[PDB]
C-alpha cells in the first residue's frame, strides 16, 4: 500500500525503532541514503546500513538480519517484485520501499499490512483495480475472468520504467520535517541528475523536476542571503545553471570534453578518422584556438570563457545540435571548489563501478558513499579522475564496436557482443557500466548509420561475466528516438524467451532488462527473442 | 604619472589580501591559512621563500592570475613585496639578531599542461610559459646585483639604491651628471662609477634546458633553451 504522508506514517513510526537500510548500488540510491542517514543521525535513530548489489545478496542480508530488526527500508529496490514471496518474512515485520522502479508489483500495491510504498501517488501510475486481479456457466465465467486477468496483467507488467527520484522523495520528507540542509538539497539534485545522466526519465519529466528543485534552491539561497547581505565563502551555495551538456568540462580540457561527451562524439563521429576534421571545423567556426581548447579549462584564458556557453549554443545551432544547453545546477564552497551535478554524478558512479580488483564491490560502494560528503573531497576528486578514465574507455569501446561492425541488426533488434580479453571488457563487465555503454553505443550507432530502418531499432548487448561458471551479462535498451518515452519491454521479453527455451537465465540485478545467462544458451535465447519480437 | 603608482598600490594590496586570506579545507573538517602558515614557518626556518599556486591565485582573484600570466615581470615584484609585508606582520616581533626584515622569493607552480620548447614563438615574448626538458648544463653560482649606488667622480653626487632589473638585463649609467647645474667641467662622458661597498647581490645561475627526447620532431636534433 502507498504511504499517504511520509512524516506521519513512515518517519514518525521508524523514528522510535531500530531500522535496517538495504541500499542499492546507484547514485540516486546513495543520495537518498545520505539524506535519510542525516535525518536519522539528527534524531539518534540507531540504524544499520547494508549495501546490496542484487536480489540474491538482498535475500542473504535479510536472512542474516531478520531476527534482530522489525523495520526495514529498501532504497531503489523491491518495488517491482513480490517482496513477500522473495524474502518470506515473518508476519509482523514492516518493509518500507522507496524505489524508482515501475510498474509497482500488484501484490506490493494491494498488500495493506506489511509492504509500505514510499512512492508519490501522482507519479506515472496506472494500477489495475483489485477486483480485476484478485478473488457450468458460473465456472465458465470464472475462467473467462481469469483470461481477462492474464490479459490485463500482461498489459500492466509489460513496460518497465522509472518514476520520481528517491532522493527527491527523501528530500520532500526532510522538507516536511524542516530538517532540510543545503547539502541534503544538493543530494536531491544529484539523484535527479543521476536519473537524467542514465536516461531513466524523459526530458519533459526531468525539466519538471528541475522546476520543482529550483524553488527549493531559491528558498535555501534566501535563508540568510540577499543582494546586500552575503555569507562566508565557507558556506555552500547552490545555483541554477543553464549550462553545457559537455561532460566534466570544467575539470579537463574542452577538447577532451568534446571528444568524450556522448552527444558530440556521436554527432561528429569521432570514432571515425574523418570526424576529427568535423570537430576542428566546429572549433574554427567558434573561433577558439586549438591550443586553448586542448589546455585544461581552469588554465584556459579567461577572455574565451565568459560567453563560452552562448558561443557553443550559437555554433551548435548552425551545426544542427539544437540542444547543447541543459537546465542543471552547480555547488560552490570555499574559494576553488565548484562542481556541476553531472560532475558529482559521474565521480560517484565511477567510484561505484571502478575497475579496481582490490577490495570488493561493497568497498567501492563505501568509497562512493564517502565521496558524497564534503569531509571526503579527496575521494570526490579521485572519483573525477576515475570518471575521466571511464569516459575515455567508453569511447574506445564504442570505436572498436563500430569499426569492427559488431553491431548487427537482428531483425527486431540490433545485437552487439563484447569479447573476453579485449580491452576494457573487465571495466564494462559490471551491469550498470554495461547499461551506460549500451546506451552511448546506440546513440553513436544511430548517428553513424545512414539507413532509415536502423535508426528506429532497440539494441541488445552481451558481455562476459564469469569463467568459473561460464556466464554473460545481457542488457536490453529501447530505441534512441527523441520521441521516446524511456520505457522498454526487454525485462519481460527476456524471461519469455528464457522460459520458451528453458534457458539457464539468472535474474539478480534489480532491473528486469539486465540478466545473467549461461554462455551456451545465448544462441537459442536470441533465436527465441527474434521469434518473440517478430 | 603617479596614477601608475596608484594602480601598483592597489594591485599590491590585492596580492597582500590573497596571501592574508587564502584558506584550504572545508567547514566540516577545518581550515588552514596555507600561505600565511608557509610564510611563517619558512621565515622562522630562515628560508625566506614561498611557492604560490596559479590555480589558488585564480580561484581567489582571477584578474591577478591573468595579470601574472600576461605580464609576469611587472606583477611578480608586487606579489613579492606583498609577501614581504605579510611575512613582517606574521612574524613580528622577532628575537634579537632578526629585527631586520628579509626579502621573500615568490616561486610559481601550476597544474596547467606544459608547452614544448618549439611552441615558444615570438607571440609569447615576455609572457609566463611552462615547458619541460632536461638540464644538460649548469654554470657556477655567481653574484647578480639587485641594488647599487653610483657616485659622480667630479662632485661626489650620489644616487642611492638603484633598483636593478632582474634577469640577464643590465643597467645604463646616466650619460650626464644628475640634478646639479652644468658647471665647469660640465661632464666627463662617464661621470658616474659604481660604489664598491654598497652593492647588494644575490646568487644566480645559468642552465641549459634540452628538449625532451620524445618531443623532438623526426630527423631533428633536440633544441636548447
Ligand atoms: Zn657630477
Amino acid at each position: 500500500m502507498f504511504v499517504s504522508d511520509f512524516r506521519k506514517e513512515f518517519y514518525e513510526v521508524v523514528q522510535s525503532q531500530r531500522v535496517l537500510l538495504f541500499v542499492a548500488s546507484d547514485v540516486d540510491a546513495l543520495c537518498a541514503c545520505k539524506i535519510l542517514q542525516a535525518l536519522f543521525q539528527c534524531d539518534h535513530v540507531q540504524y544499520t546500513l547494508v549495501p546490496v548489489s542484487g536480489w540474491q545478496e538482498l535475500e542473504t542480508a535479510f536472512l542474516e538480519h531478520k531476527e534482530q530488526f522489525h523495520y526495514f527500508i529498501l532504497i531503489n529496490c523491491g518495488a517491482n517484485v513480490d517482496l513477500l514471496d522473495i524474502l518470506q518474512p515473518d508476519e509482523d515485520t514492516i518493509f518500507f520501499v522507496c524505489d524508482t522502479h515501475r510498474p509497482v508489483n500488484v501484490v506490493n500495491v494491494y498488500n495493506d499490512t506489511q509492504i509500505k510504498l514510499l512512492i508519490k501517488q501522482d507519479d506515472d501510475l496506472e494500477v489495475p483495480a483489485y477486483e480485476d486481479i484478485f478473488r457450468t456457466m458460473r465456472r465458465r465465467q470464472r475462467r473467462e475472468w481469469e483470461a481477462r486477468r492474464r490479459d490485463i496483467l500482461f498489459d500492466y507488467e509489460q513496460y518497465e520504467y522509472h518514476g520520481t527520484s528517491s532522493a527527491m522523495v527523501m528530500f520532500e520528507l526532510a522538507w516536511m520535517l524542516s530538517k532540510d540542509l543545503n547539502d541534503m538539497l544538493w543530494w536531491a539534485i544529484v539523484g535527479l541528475t543521476d536519473q537524467w545522466v542514465q536516461d531513466k526519465i524523459t526530458q519533459m519529466k526531468y525539466v519538471t523536476d528541475v522546476g520543482v528543485l529550483q524553488r527549493h534552491v531559491s528558498r535555501h539561497n534566501h535563508r540568510n542571503e540577499d543582494e546586500e547581505n552575503t555569507l562566508s565563502v565557507d558556506c555552500t551555495r547552490i545555483s541554477f545553471e543553464y549550462d553545457l551538456r559537455l561532460v566534466l568540462y570544467q575539470h579537463w580540457s574542452l577538447h577532451d570534453s568534446l571528444c568524450n561527451t556522448s552527444y558530440t562524439a556521436a554527432r561528429f563521429k569521432l570514432w571515425s578518422v574523418h570526424g576529427q576534421k568535423r570537430l576542428q571545423e566546429f572549433l574554427a567556426d567558434m573561433g577558439l584556438p586549438l591550443k586553448q581548447v586542448k589546455q585544461k579549462f581552469q588554465a584556459m584564458d579567461i577572455s574565451l570563457k565568459e560567453n563560452l556557453r552562448e558561443m557553443i549554443e550559437e555554433s551548435a545551432n548552425k551545426f544542427g545540435m539544437k540542444d547543447m544547453r541543459v537546465q542543471t545546477f552547480s555547488i560552490h564552497f570555499g574559494f576553488k571548489h565548484k562542481f556541476l551535478a553531472s560532475d558529482v554524478v559521474f565521480a560517484t558512479m565511477s567510484l561505484m563501478e571502478s575497475p579496481e580488483k582490490d577490495g570488493s564491490g561493497t568497498d567501492h560502494f563505501i568509497q562512493a558513499l564517502d565521496s558524497l560528503s564534503r569531509s571526503n573531497l579527496d575521494k570526490l576528486y579521485h572519483g573525477l579522475e576515475l570518471a575521466k578514465k571511464q569516459l575515455r574507455a567508453t569511447q574506445q569501446t564504442i570505436a572498436s564496436c563500430l569499426c569492427t561492425n559488431l553491431v548487427i541488426s537482428q531483425g527486431p533488434f540490433l545485437y552487439c557482443s563484447l569479447m573476453e580479453g579485449t580491452p576494457d571488457v573487465m571495466l564494462f563487465s559490471r551491469p550498470a557500466s554495461l547499461s551506460l555503454l549500451s546506451k552511448h553505443l546506440l546513440k553513436s550507432f544511430v548517428c553513424s548509420t545512414k539507413n532509415r530502418r536502423c535508426k528506429l531499432l532497440p539494441l541488445v548487448m552481451a558481455a562476459p561475466l564469469s569463467m568459473e561458471h561460464g556466464t554473460v551479462t545481457v542488457v536490453g535498451i529501447p530505441p534512441e528516438t527523441d520521441s521516446s518515452d524511456r520505457k522498454n519491454f526487454f525485462g519481460r521479453a527476456f524471461e519469455k524467451a528464457a522460459e520458451s527455451t528453458s534457458s539457464r537465465m539468472l535474474h539478480n540485478h534489480f532491473d528486469l532488462s539486465v540478466i545473467e545467462l549461461k554462455a551456451e544458451d545465448r544462441s537459442k535465447f536470441l533465436d527465441a527473442l527474434i521469434s518473440l519480437l517478430s | 604619472a603617479d596614477e601608475g603608482q596608484a594602480r601598483k598600490s592597489q594591485l599590491q594590496r590585492r596580492f597582500k589580501e590573497f596571501l592574508r586570506q587564502y584558506r584550504v579545507g572545508t567547514d566540516r573538517t577545518g581550515f588552514t591559512f596555507k600561505y600565511r602558515d608557509e610564510l611563517k614557518r619558512h621565515y622562522n626556518l630562515g628560508e625566506y621563500w614561498i611557492e604560490v599556486e596559479m590555480e589558488d591565485l585564480a580561484s581567489f582573484d582571477e584578474d591577478l592570475a591573468d595579470y601574472l600570466y600576461k605580464q609576469p615581470a611587472e606583477h611578480l615584484q608586487l606579489l613579492e613585496e606583498a609577501a614581504k609585508e605579510v611575512a613582517d606582520e606574521v612574524t613580528r616581533p622577532r628575537p634579537s639578531g632578526e629585527e631586520v626584515l628579509q626579502d621573500i622569493q615568490v616561486m610559481l607552480k601550476s597544474d596547467a599542461s606544459p608547452s614544448s620548447i618549439r611552441s615558444l614563438k615570438s607571440d609569447m615574448m615576455s609572457h609566463l610559459v611552462k615547458i619541460p626538458g632536461i638540464i644538460i648544463a649548469a654554470s657556477a653560482v655567481r653574484a647578480k646585483a639587485t641594488r647599487i649606488s653610483i657616485q659622480c667622480r667630479s662632485c661626489r653626487n650620489t644616487l642611492t639604491n638603484i633598483a636593478m632589473r632582474p634577469g640577464l638585463e643590465g643597467y645604463a649609467l646616466p650619460r650626464k651628471c644628475n640634478t646639479d647645474q652644468a658647471g665647469r667641467p660640465k661632464c666627463p662622458l662617464d661621470p658616474y662609477f659604481i660604489m664598491p661597498d654598497k652593492c647588494k647581490c644575490v646568487d644566480f645561475q645559468t642552465l641549459k634546458l634540452q628538449e625532451l627526447p620524445d618531443a623532438v620532431p623526426h630527423g631533428e636534433m633536440p633544441r636548447h633553451m
